[PDB]
């Protein structure tokens, strides 16, 4: 895989 | 003062997640912590998404302390989006309260955003990237002097590579707010100042980065996201081609393959890598770095560098997650404002 803002 | 918030390990170090508390009476959800974010959500009871329907949910009717409101709540991550609508709430985290803390109680997101046992996420990072406006809680606590050390200390626990782990694994790390924990890390922090004007994302400089003893061209260097929230290492195409350029037999996947940006290379090389921050270089375990096999090629496996092109909006060019993480003590210092690495003890 998770990508966390933008 | 200081507290504790344990960590669950979620995914085989996928996402480490602590317990939040909100309205009166308390509510209770596991959310991400995610120092790559500055927002607090959390999927609303009313929310009919199917992963709505099988986790926990925040009910605003039965908080006798939940201020509504109208306005649009959206937020846009690497792996989706959460959309839903502000509240404001009482709300504790490792035995600290905010009163009148703003966030999202959201009711749609892209799919498989997040899952049971999650229900949220708590962003880390600073005010100015927050898309509610509303200082994280984090920030208020803080600020307020409530603590005793400005900085909140990290530690992730590592189940990858380990055979016999399970998909939740609750002994799953440590978060300290208003300290380090000095039983977790050996010897001196090392402090890389954060500047005024990089108040946003937590992130600092890359100095050099060594795979397989090769310096690789980092090209003007990346300021990089250090994010507790993202599992692997993301980084620019180019710099990507050039880090695998350094394992032999390593190739790109191929596209079709449904992995365009992740990189394969031969499963029994060990792969040395190491990332210099401060003037230290700060290895990763191979444990970290050897994702296994993606296809039915079991002689290939995935290397945690990955290709993503950020806008030219972003400050950040790499974002640098839990796979780096793993391998350091964090301190995460609000004034004067830095990242400090430590050794593990
Ligand atoms: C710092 O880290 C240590 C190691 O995880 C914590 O030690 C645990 O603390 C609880 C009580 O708070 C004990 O019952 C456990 O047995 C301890 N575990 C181990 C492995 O020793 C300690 O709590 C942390 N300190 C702070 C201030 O957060
Ligand atoms: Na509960």
């Amino acid at each position: 895989x998770v990508v966390x803002a933008x | 003062a200081t507290g504790t918030v344990s960590l669950t390990d979620v995914g085989l170090d996928a996402s480490y997640a602590g317990q939040v508390s909100i309205g009166t009476p308390a509510q209770d959800f596991l959310v991400i912590m995610d120092s790559g974010s500055s927002d607090l959500w959390v999927a609303g009871s009313t929310c009919t998404e199917n992963f709505c329907k099988q986790t926990y949910t925040f009910d605003t009717s039965t908080s006798s302390s939940f201020i509504t409101s109208s306005e649009a709540f959206n937020i846009t991550y690497g792996s989706g989006d959460a959309d839903g609508t502000l509240g404001t709430d009482t709300v504790s985290m490792a035995g600290f309260t905010v009163s009148d803390q703003t966030f999202g109680v959201v009711t749609s997101t892209s799919a498989n955003l997040i899952s049971y046992p999650l229900s949220g996420l708590m962003g880390l990072a600073w005010k100015s990237i927050a898309s509610s406006g509303a200082t994280p809680f984090w920030q208020t606590l803080a600020a307020s002097g409530d603590w005793d050390s400005p900085e909140m200390g990290v530690y992730l626990k590592r189940y990858r590579g380990d055979n016999t782990a399970s998909q939740i694994e609750t002994d799953g790390g440590q978060i300290l707010k208003g300290g380090l924990n000095t039983s977790l890390y050996n010897g001196s922090v090392n402090y890389i100042s954060i500047d005024e004007s990089e108040k946003d994302y937590w992130r600092i400089p890359l100095e050099a980065m060594v795979i397989q003893g090769n310096s690789v061209s980092i090209a003007s260097n990346p300021s990089c996201a250090i994010d507790t929230g993202t599992t692997l290492i993301g980084v620019p195409s180019q710099t990507a081609n050039r880090i695998y350029s350094q394992i032999a037999g390593a190739e790109a996947l191929s596209a079709s393959s449904g992995y365009e940006g992740y990189y394969q290379y031969p499963c029994d090389t060990e792969v040395t890598v190491s990332l210099q921050f401060g003037g230290m270089s700060y290895s990763i375990s191979n444990a970290d770095m050897n994702l296994g096999s993606f296809t039915r090629d079991t002689s290939m496996c995935t290397g945690a560098f990955f290709a993503m092109d950020m806008s030219s909006r972003s400050p950040v060019q790499w974002i640098v997650g839990a796979s780096f993480i793993k391998n350091v003590y964090t301190a995460f210092r609000y004034n004067p404002a830095a990242i400090g690495f430590a050794e593990l003890v």
